């Protein structure tokens, strides 16, 4: 792939794949710098941040994995630059390069908790207003912690008490022999 | 004027009718089931002016056989001055 | 199985299985239109102005004659 | 003579060839500030030289497009100016060179993907004209 | 009781209550307590099925089962109290209605529910709710009836708690919401008797919290007539002073001598006479509420207060009166 | 008096116009409108009414009763009093004013008050600015209706509406001044709100655009007012331009020529045109709308007063 | 006798069942199915149902789609400003009960947690006729009101 | 540029008897009278509407409506308690508890589909091995109260016996797929 | 000056909760508020098998249902390497394209009802109630037809569906013409749409529009021509691409894309090979009812595919199709287990509704509903 | 207000497909 020859070797730091869509699992420090490359470059012109997929691996040490997808409307190719930032590592924000990253990074911080550096208006986009907790993590239970909301003598108001529901039935379908 | 008395009583009888239409809902259903938009002053002054000029149109409209071709041209001069005012308002851009 | 679900008595072989499922008839469907066939066969620019202007030319003469009769 | 680029915002430039020559000369001059043994400088030098050459040889914008098969000269100017931005950016936060540890794990999964799945096909070659 | 849960809204509390007065201002807070601590509530309604609709929520899928019943017809009260172990009684009126008289709505019902619960052996706790100072020889026929109700619910059914809530304040109440909407007669508040009345209101949430607290309690609070008074013994004028703090209005009271009021409330007391028309529920001027307003016996004596329920009432300033903001 | 015989049938007319609009505008959309309530939805207006009457208020608020509880009364009384001078047949006008037309103009100039007051008493900045915008629109297409009426007045002798409908015995002013009928209709569409011209009446911005205290009576009275104002402003496109109560004058043997029936047929045509033109056309945005009443229907109205005055002065047709 | 009361209740119920304009809280697809129930084939303007765009004047409120924990206060605030003879219809599984998202943290387990509901149109994507039958059941709920007989106790 | 674009887009239509054509279209609405004419054609055409309670919209035997537990022609609930539908259910609506009945053949003591917590995707009809659970074309079961909408353990889903005459038809016609 | 512009007409744009910071009538910034429709879809899918995950996709975009099941299926075949037949591909496109028509018929005339034209809504919804006679006939549910399963497609068309889709396609050019004659020519339409929400191509690329809002600006970019993911490389159709970018170009595209989708429907009808309906790999496709009952080895797979699942191998792919809203892509990380692992759903309307901030700057407040119109903002995907 | 007004003039309608009409 042409993109790996020109790219500074240090920027594609950790990993690199070659199927199911190619990816440059880079380091969080060289990320927005790597996103600056592949865009505003004559032979690699992405210009289009398709998606920013937070992925949570609890068993890693760098829990999350902020998977930046990238389409190249010019050369008709799609590259998936990734990162790895745990719960308390502010990662560089690429809203300055692709302004679509604004809401995607708001969602990545909301769902997961990967705060974004110098991202203007980094505010919970999806979850409730007084939401405490980050849903799309793994350790966040499906039904939520305190997320039932019912009406009450505090009229015109829906409270936010601790939650109780028919227990979500987790089925252990997974079979041995893989 | 003689025919103004029917509408004179019309105002009061329609007042009564609307008062009944007001009291009908009130009786039933018992216990159990921008700093300033000056364009609104420009539009307003401009309607004032154009309704003044329609007020001047009305007698000229109803009496145009009397004023044969001279009242017509005098009204067309008044209307050319109206049109100059209206073109100064169109170009200056008060109609927006 | 799959030779006991699609029987077709006989057939001597696993091929030639019935295989009757939905599809276009032999010869496809009719050629379906997709373009915009908006017929512009109305009154032209003229004939509409000249109907309006003609109505004004004669109808206003009729307004005049009616004003003469009323007077 | 070009009426308009179909793209909105990419305004047609009449002096396409001249500003392209300017931009490619600027690029060749500015790329000298990166170390020579970096793939980025070999790439920039090579394609900027090719496009500057084909822009100097041909005269019309249409012939520039036809030989240099890279779309439209307005998009070519966008690419060249973005490349100048990148070279003036790369001078800063210089990423050139490889630190001693340099652990880079190339991972290859070769599972074939079924053909009827979005696969980004190459598209027309510069024989489009 | 047989509680299998953690909090409420899906827990169980072994309290399959039948809050007889649930479709009412006190009822909506009591039902919410009983069905937010996770217990069934067999809310019986009297007429329009829209009455207990605001109670189908605040209870999780059958924790609140609104049921239809006729007040004068038994064999229906027995059907409402078929599957029940707690029976609270909030059925009471402050105004005589042409069909149900003061006794037939305050005393002759509480006695009837008492008897038909006694028969249905299994009603562990039967709470009986009557106004504070509802002792015999009280002027207001509502309080004499509500006293006879206590005397007949204790006799016909001993170990039956009797709350004595004083005038209860809160949203959709009958004490503050009539004064407002009469301040909408241009700030004109007709405090009757000159505000010399001394009555102890109480945030209805705390009356409910006491009615449930006598259920969650042990064998005690049985046959012991509490007096759910509240804090800050007020006077009618002083209580009105707090309304005008919430609703932005200027205090413009007037005094009304009791003869003037009883003459102003002399109409709407022909309820038994004007048969072909029901009167519109006298809100502020109620001859019986005025007879009660005369003597300031609405103060908690040495009888059991909230303190005997490990409970302390909220004040009457701030949130427990912030339902008045909707009048500003 | 006999004002009952012109307000009650007009009340029924408005109540059945809500159904006529829903039903016609539905037939346009390939669907039957209100069709279950009555035999053909004929009782649907009574159902809407009897529902709005039986709806408990959201808040009583009978205190503020002189400010905006008589402002809908004012709007409706004006929409109903502009019906006096409207003649339905020869000698069927309630009060033949020799300045009838100017009186209609004045009634509109007071409907402006109706709107402005009923919007100011709604203490909602968005709703009040909406009412002010609606008043400025209703009053900006009033200079154009004014000049259109000056045209149809030049053609006629006097402002007497019975004369304006009697001055068309020879030919309706719809045939020679058809371009004017199109401008009066497209103005009566815009003077009233119910039109391609109803951004202040954009489905949501209308309800939250007239008052805050609805109580149902306010909602019905505004809509009863809008539908009477519509029956009226359609009973003007049929006096002035169409022959008020005049037949085509072919004098058929099958047709005994009733007058009020012809006036009814024509006002039905213009009401059906109100509906049809509400169905088939997008809204004008109130920023192109005000730029259509000044920059389009005022120049094209002024030209018409000079054209129908000229062509009638040169040839002595006056 | 009582017959006059029976007929005045029949009349009030005929009104409230003929013209029942719902504030269609069309959240999600069940609003697209509700739009099909308002569309040409299954008319809702036939049965009098006029989709109001404002909570101020509306007899009903056909909440559809997933009531999110964030759209719960807005739904409650809208329900609190309908005129008292109001009803609520839950349309779709997500609106009536927890639904596909019963165990989602952000989804309330049925609008029956925010507004008191009177007819739950069943089926996660209810057929447009099914929502129409839910409304024809709300019409029954009206025809069983007899509010005058209860005002006379 | 927009200034020059305007100048040129107005110098494209700049020849007499074309300025006149465009003027006439603006002066007398032409595109708009083609809107009114189409609207009228639809005002007079037959109406694609359906007076619902008496005639209902077309469906298909694959239509997924009210869930019904089928039975074998000779009584005996078809629902052997494999719990495959309880497993396949995306919303986990079906709660199945199983007990060897006295006859000895397994059966579900509790088969409760929660219709409110149910997405009507027909996965249960596919997953069930014996076609025990199928969706009856009912779709008209709007309930006044939520508790009724939770379909009880094998008692209300056993009302599919009434719908068997249509469910057996739909299955006999769909089983070819 | 802040204005809480909510859902103007509910039931059309459900939970639209913009907070407009206006300047008189000129909007200075539009701040959309998301989450009012944020069901836990990107979390709930981590908890269910790859089969149970599919019904969420028809519930992601509620006006174009099967396009998202087709984008998910192509993300659990990108991993599974699950070659589907030709008939499955042709049906899958004949319904992805019927869905493009079902969406443009809504997203045009719901937009045209927000602008004010009331009748195109009801004509297009009669058309949509004709196409739901195909959805409801081929799968069962009129809207959420959980029909495009991972391997192939759920079950074959009924024996009379291509004849009916033909009898519909013959009469559908006329319906598009009516939707066009009623809106395209109108001066009240052009005026309401021309030069409204103009997006220069650099902006449509920056903000990741990638839909009918990336072909307005003139960027010729259709992921059916770029990344042909089915018979699309065999089917002939021209992608209409705008030249100005204003909301009147996006409308003209959506009304031509509704004709090219008609071409694709007519092709898929005229060339639909009589082949198997699902992939022959019975460990990714549950065997038919007839086979699993008669064959013991098929019964085992019907049991381990409707309870266990596929257990698609460990990988992570971003499969993006051209859904009607835009490039709907589902980034599907897959732990080896039978349940997905962070099935992230890139949904246009999350990138488009971002564009509302800059699209509707300096446009009048009444235009902010036209922008929301042409973005085809469906909040299920947001 | 100096905000850019929506000028309702433009270029005339010409359906613009992609270059892949006949031979890709
Ligand atoms: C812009 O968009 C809009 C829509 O969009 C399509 C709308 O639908 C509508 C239309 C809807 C409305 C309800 C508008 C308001 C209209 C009415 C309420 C109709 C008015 C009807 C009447 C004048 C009748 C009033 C009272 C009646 C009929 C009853 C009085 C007498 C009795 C109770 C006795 C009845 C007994 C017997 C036996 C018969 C006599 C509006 C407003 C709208 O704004
Ligand atoms: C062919 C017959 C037509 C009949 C039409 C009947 C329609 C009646 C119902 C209402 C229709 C829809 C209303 C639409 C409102 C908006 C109309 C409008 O203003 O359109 C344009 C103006 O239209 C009108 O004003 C129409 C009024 C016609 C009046 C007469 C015009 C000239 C008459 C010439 C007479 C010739 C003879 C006279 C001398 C002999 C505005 O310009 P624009 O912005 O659309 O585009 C150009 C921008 N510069
Ligand atoms: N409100 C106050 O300020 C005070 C009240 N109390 C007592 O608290 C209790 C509840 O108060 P609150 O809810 O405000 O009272 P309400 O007057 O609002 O009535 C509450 C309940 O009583 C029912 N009820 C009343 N009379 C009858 C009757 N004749 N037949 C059947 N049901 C009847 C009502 O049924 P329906 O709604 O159908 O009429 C409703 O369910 C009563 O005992 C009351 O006297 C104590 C202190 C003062
Ligand atoms: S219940 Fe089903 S159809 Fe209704 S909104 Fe929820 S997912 Fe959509
Ligand atoms: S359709 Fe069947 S499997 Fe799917 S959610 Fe409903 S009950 Fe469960
Ligand atoms: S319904 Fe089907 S899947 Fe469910 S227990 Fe019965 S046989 Fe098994």
């Amino acid at each position: 792939k042409y993109s790996w020859e020109t790219l500074p070797k240090k920027w594609v730091k950790k990993m690199e794949r070659s199927e199911h869509g190619n990816r440059f699992d880079t380091n969080t420090d060289y990320l927005f710098q790597l996103l600056c490359f592949l865009k505003l470059h004559t032979y690699t012109r992405v210009q289009v941040l398709i998606d920013i997929c937070g992925v949570d691996y609890p068993s890693r040490k760098r829990r999350f994995e902020v998977v930046y997808n990238l389409l190249s409307t010019r050369y008709n190719s799609r590259i998936r630059v990734q990162t790895s930032a745990d719960e308390v590592t502010r990662i560089s924000s690429v809203v300055s390069l692709f302004p679509s990253a604004g809401w995607w990074e708001r969602e990545v911080w909301d769902m997961f908790g990967v705060s974004f550096i110098n991202h203007p208006d980094l505010r919970r986009i999806l979850t409730d207003y007084g939401f405490e907790g980050h849903p799309l993590r793994k350790d966040f239970p499906l039904s939520g912690y305190v997320q039932v909301r019912y009406d009450d003598p505090e009229k015109r108001v829906v409270s936010e008490p601790i939650e109780m529901t028919q227990e979500f039935r987790y089925f252990d379908f997974a079979s041995p022999w893989e | 004027m003689l025919e103004f008395a029917p509408i004179f009583i019309y105002l009061v009888i329609s007042l009564l009718v609307s008062l009944i239409l007001l009291g009908v809902p009130f009786l039933f259903a018992s216990n159990s089931s921008s700093r300033f938009d000056i364009r609104f002053y420009l539009v307003s002054i401009l309607f004032l002016i154009f309704d003044l000029e329609v007020t001047f149109f009305f007698p000229w409209a109803v009496s145009l056989n009397k004023i044969d071709l001279f009242g017509f041209w005098s009204m067309m001069a008044f209307l050319f001055i109206l049109t100059i005012g209206f073109l100064y308002e169109w170009k200056r851009g008060a109609l927006d | 199985t799959e030779a006991m679900i699609r029987n077709k008595p006989g057939m001597a072989s696993v091929k030639d299985m019935p295989l009757l499922q939905d599809g276009p008839p032999p010869g496809g469907f009719a050629p379906v239109r997709y373009a915009r066939r908006i017929s512009n066969t109305g009154p032209s620019a003229m004939a509409m102005f000249l109907a309006v202007s003609g109505a004004f030319a004669w109808g206003m003469y009729q307004v005049g004659q009616g004003n003469k009769i009323r007077r | 003579v070009k009426q308009t680029t179909g793209i909105v915002g990419l305004d047609v430039v009449p002096n396409a060839r001249a500003v392209l020559i300017d931009l490619y000369s600027k690029t060749l001059k500015e790329i000298q500030a990166v170390p020579e043994d970096e793939g980025y400088r070999k790439a920039v030098e090579s394609f900027t030289r090719q496009r500057l050459n084909v822009c100097k040889e041909e005269e019309d914008w249409e012939m520039i497009e036809k030989r240099l098969g890279c779309g439209q000269v307005e998009e070519l100017i966008e690419e060249a100016r973005d490349e100048l931005t990148l070279i003036g950016k790369m001078i800063e936060w210089d990423p050139w060179g490889v630190p001693d540890d340099y652990e880079c794990e190339v991972i290859e999964n070769d599972a074939p993907i079924p053909k009827h799945v979005p696969q980004h096909r190459p598209g027309p070659l510069p024989e489009q004209f | 009781l047989a509680r299998k849960g953690t909090g409420g809204r899906s827990s169980v509390s072994g309290i399959v209550a039948t809050v007889f007065g649930a479709t009412g201002f006190l009822g909506r807070y009591l039902v919410q307590q009983l069905a937010k601590m996770g217990s069934q509530v067999l809310v019986p309604f009297r007429g329009s099925e829209d009455s207990p609709r605001h109670l189908k929520l605040m209870g999780d899928l059958g924790q609140v089962v609104p049921m239809k019943f006729d007040p004068r017809d038994e064999d229906s009260i027995k059907a409402v109290m078929a599957k029940a172990n707690v029976v609270i009684n909030l059925i009471g009126r402050e105004y005589e209605t042409r069909n149900f008289s003061f006794e037939d709505a305050n005393h002759h019902i509480a006695e009837k529910l008492a008897l038909v619960a006694k028969e249905h052996g299994g009603i562990m706790r039967y709470i009986q709710v009557s106004c504070l100072g509802a002792s015999v020889s009280s002027p207001s026929r509502m309080l004499r009836a509500k006293a006879a109700a206590e005397e007949a619910v204790l006799n016909a059914l001993p170990e039956a708690t009797i709350m004595r809530p004083a005038t209860m304040i809160g949203t959709e109440d009958r004490i503050l919401n009539p004064w407002s909407m009469f301040v909408k007669k241009y700030g004109f508040l007709p405090l009757i008797g000159g505000g010399t009345t001394k009555f102890q209101p109480v945030y209805v949430v705390d009356v409910a919290a006491a009615i449930v607290a006598a259920l969650k309690d042990d064998g005690s609070s049985m046959g012991k007539t509490y007096e759910l008074g509240g804090p800050d013994v007020f006077t009618t004028h002083e209580l009105a002073e707090i309304m005008y703090d919430m609703i932005r209005e200027w205090p413009r009271y007037v005094k009304l001598p009791f003869p003037i009021a009883k003459a102003m409330a002399a109409p709407r007391d022909f309820m038994v006479n004007k048969v072909p028309f029901p009167l519109p529920s006298p809100q502020i001027f109620n001859l019986d509420q005025i007879n009660a307003l005369t003597t300031d016996t609405l103060v908690s004596d040495n009888a059991l207060k909230f303190q005997d329920l490990d409970l302390v009432p909220h004040k009457l300033k701030g949130y427990p009166v912030e339902f008045l903001i909707q009048y500003r | 008096a006999e004002i009952l015989g012109i307000i009650l049938p007009l009340l029924l007319g408005v109540a059945f116009l809500v159904l006529a609009e829903r039903k016609v505008m539905a037939f346009v959309q390939r669907r039957k409108g209100p069709d279950v309530v009555g035999s053909f939805g004929l009782l649907q207006p009574l159902a809407d009414g009897l529902k709005l009457i039986l709806k408990e208020p959201i808040s009583p608020s009978s205190a503020n009763f002189f400010l905006f509880r008589m402002a809908p009364v004012a709007t409706f009384m004006l929409s109903l009093v502009a019906w006096a001078v409207v003649p339905f047949d020869y000698g069927m006008v309630l009060s033949d004013l020799n300045i009838g037309l100017l009186y209609l103009f004045a009634i509109s100039s007071l409907g402006v008050y109706g709107i402005i007051i009923a919007g100011w008493s709604s203490n909602s900045k968005y709703a009040f600015l909406g009412a002010l915008r609606s008043a400025a629109q209703m009053v900006s297409y009033e200079v154009s209706i004014g000049l259109i009426l000056i045209t149809v007045l030049i053609c006629v002798g006097s402002c007497n509406l019975s004369e304006i409908v009697m001055a068309q015995k020879q030919i309706w002013f719809g045939i020679p001044l058809f371009p004017v009928l199109v401008m009066f209709f497209i103005s009566c569409l815009a003077e009233t709100n119910r039109a391609p011209f109803d951004l202040p009446e954009a489905e949501a911005e209308l309800v939250a655009g007239y008052n805050v205290e609805y109580s149902s009576m306010g909602f019905a009275l505004f809509f009863l007012g809008e539908y009477a104002n519509m029956i009226l402003m359609s009973g003007l496109c049929t006096l002035f331009f169409l022959g008020g109560w005049l037949p085509i004058l072919d004098l058929p043997i099958f047709k005994k020529i009733p007058g009020s029936i012809w006036f009814s047929i024509k006002v039905l045509f213009f009401l059906f045109l109100y509906i049809w033109v509400r169905a088939a056309f997008p809204r004008y945005r109130y920023d192109q709308l005000m730029g259509l009443g000044w920059k389009v229907f005022l120049p094209l109205s002024l030209a018409w007063v000079v054209s129908v005055s000229g062509l009638l002065v040169t040839f002595q047709w006056l | 006798a009582e017959f006059v009361i029976s007929k005045v209740d029949d009349l009030m119920n005929w009104a409230r069942t003929g013209s029942i304009w719902p504030m269609t809280f069309g959240l999600a697809c069940c609003a697209v199915e509700m739009m099909h129930t308002g569309a040409a084939r299954y008319d809702l303007d036939r049965f009098g149902i006029i989709f109001r765009p404002s909570p101020r004047q509306s007899d009903c409120m056909i909440v559809a789609g997933t009531l999110t924990n964030k759209m719960a206060p807005a739904l409650r605030k809208v329900y609190d400003q309908m005129p008292e003879p109001r009803w609520v219809i839950s349309m779709g599984s997500c609106a009536n009960g927890g639904g596909y998202y019963h165990y989602s943290y952000s989804v309330v387990r049925g609008c029956d947690r925010i507004v008191p509901v009177d007819i739950y149109v069943p089926g996660c994507p209810p057929t447009a006729e099914a929502l129409l039958y839910g409304l024809l059941q709300l019409q029954k709920k009206i025809n069983r009101r007899k509010d005058f007989l209860h005002w006379w106790n | 540029d927009d200034e020059e674009a305007e100048q040129l887009a107005k110098e494209i239509s700049k020849d007499w008897s074309t300025v006149f054509e465009r003027s006439m279209n603006t002066l007398f609405l032409t595109e708009m009278v083609r809107g009114l004419s189409l609207t009228l054609k639809y005002f007079f055409d037959p109406k694609v509407t359906i007076n619902y309670p008496f005639e209902k919209g077309p469906l298909s035997p694959r239509f997924r409506g009210e869930h019904a537990l089928r039975r074998y022609p000779t009584g005996e609930e078809r629902c052997i308690a494999c719990k495959l539908c309880e497993a396949v259910c995306p919303a986990q609506a079906i709660t199945i508890e199983a007990e060897e009945r006295e006859d000895g053949s397994r059966r579900t003591t509790r088969y409760d589909i929660d219709m409110t917590k149910c997405i009507y995707c027909g996965f249960c009809q596919e997953a069930c091995p014996v076609d025990a659970i199928v969706e009856g074309p009912n779709f008209e079961f709007a309930t006044e109260t939520h508790e009724e909408l939770l379909y009880d353990k094998e008692k209300l889903l056993e009302n599919g016996d009434r719908w068997e005459t249509e469910i057996a038809e739909n299955l006999r016609s769909e089983s070819l797929y | 000056f802040t204005l809480n512009f909510g859902p103007q007409h509910p039931a059309a744009h459900g939970v639209l909760r913009l907070v407009l910071e206006m300047n008189g009538e000129v909007v200075e910034r539009a701040e959309p508020h998301i989450g009012l429709l944020h069901r836990g879809t990107e979390k709930l899918i981590e908890y269910k098998t790859y089969l149970q995950a599919l019904p969420y996709f028809d519930r992601s975009d509620y006006v174009s249902m099967m396009a998202q099941e087709h984008a998910y299926s192509l993300a659990v075949e990108k991993l599974l390497n699950c070659e589907v037949p030709l008939r499955a591909q042709y049906i899958r496109v004949l319904f992805c394209e019927i869905t493009r028509i079902l969406n443009h018929l809504l997203a045009l005339t719901t937009h045209a009802m927000d602008v004010g034209a009331l009748t195109p809504f009801l004509w297009a919804f009669e058309e949509r109630e004709k196409l739901l006679e195909f959805y409801e006939r081929v799968s069962g549910a009129r809207m959420h037809a959980s029909f495009i399963r991972p391997g192939g497609v759920a079950q074959d068309l009924p024996l009379g569906l291509c004849r009916d889709i033909d009898s519909f396609t013959q009469q559908f050019a006329s319906r598009i013409d009516e939707l066009e004659e009623m809106l395209t020519g109108n001066r009240i339409w052009k005026q309401r749409l021309v030069d409204i929400g103009t997006v220069t191509a650099q902006q449509a690329k920056d903000w990741g529009f990638s839909g009918v809002m990336l072909r307005g600006p003139g960027v010729c970019w259709d992921l059916r021509r770029a990344a042909p993911y089915d018979v699309y490389d065999q089917l002939d159709f021209d992608v209409p691409v705008g030249t100005r970018g204003d909301c009147y170009d996006r409308y003209c595209i959506r009304i031509e894309e509704m004709r090219q989708s008609l071409r694709i429907i007519v092709q898929c009808l005229n060339q639909m090979p009589s082949g198997m309906i699902k992939a022959d790999d019975r460990k990714l496709c549950p065997p038919s009812r007839c086979r699993m009952k008669l064959s013991m080895e098929s019964s085992i797979h019907h049991f381990e595919l409707y309870t266990e699942g596929f257990s698609v191998p460990a990988s992570s792919t971003y499969t993006a199709v051209e859904a009607p809203k835009g490039e709907f892509g589902v980034f599907l990380v897959s732990n080896g287990s039978n349940r997905p692992y962070r099935c992230k759903i890139r949904a246009p309307g999350f990138a488009h509704l971002q564009g509302l901030d800059f699209m509707s700057k300096h446009h009048m407040l009444a235009d902010v509903v036209t922008i929301i119109g042409t973005q085809d903002i469906v909040f299920g995907e947001v | 207000a100096a905000a850019a007004a929506a000028a309702a003039a433009a270029a005339a309608a010409a359906a613009a497909a992609a270059a892949a009409a006949a031979a890709a």
